[PDB]
């Protein structure tokens, strides 16, 4: 019944049948989309 | 999903396998086509006889242990794959300096269907 149990349990379960390399989409004409952006930390030189 | 399905049918250890290059017919010679790419000469340090370059190197070969049927998976043409588990022809530099010999990124490569 603790928190950590059950996050556990939920990366048990959601790691059963997962690959990496497949590009995750549900139809192949389907595409992504990746929200990019950038934050100088600072401008070493 | 279908992806998912192709590649572990490709990938599979017990089936495919890394190590051992493909040949068949009596150990036939495995034609590779590499052709180089300037993207921009970066520097010359004349002082120490080095050349900074950057460089797109394509490189096509024939592998017949890849192939697949293209009709049962939704008739799909081309698919991605990580470099460090399928076999790859070494190429690299001799007159290297600096100790790196290998390429830096380690791309996905394209396979199509025919192999």
């Amino acid at each position: 019944e603790t928190r950590a149990h059950a996050e556990e349990r939920l990366l048990k379960k959601l790691f059963s049948g997962y690959n990496k390399w497949s590009r995750p989409v549900a139809n192949i004409s389907d595409v992504v989309l990746v929200r990019f952006g950038l934050s100088i930390a600072q401008l070493i030189d | 999903d279908t992806e998912e399905r192709l590649v572990e049918h490709l990938l599979d250890p017990s089936r495919y396998n890394k190590l051992i290059r493909p040949a068949t017919n009596g150990s036939e010679l495995v034609t590779v086509q590499l052709m180089v790419s300037l993207a921009q000469l970066i520097s010359v340090h004349e002082r120490e006889q080095i050349m900074t370059t950057n460089v797109w190197l394509t490189q096509e070969w024939e592998d017949y242990r890849l192939t697949w049927k293209p009709e049962e998976f939704d008739n799909m043409k081309k698919v991605r794959l990580p470099s460090k588990h399928i076999w790859l022809p070494d190429v690299v530099l001799y007159n290297n300096a600096d100790g790196m010999y290998e390429v830096s990124f380690y791309s996905n490569a394209v396979v199509s269907y025919d192999g």
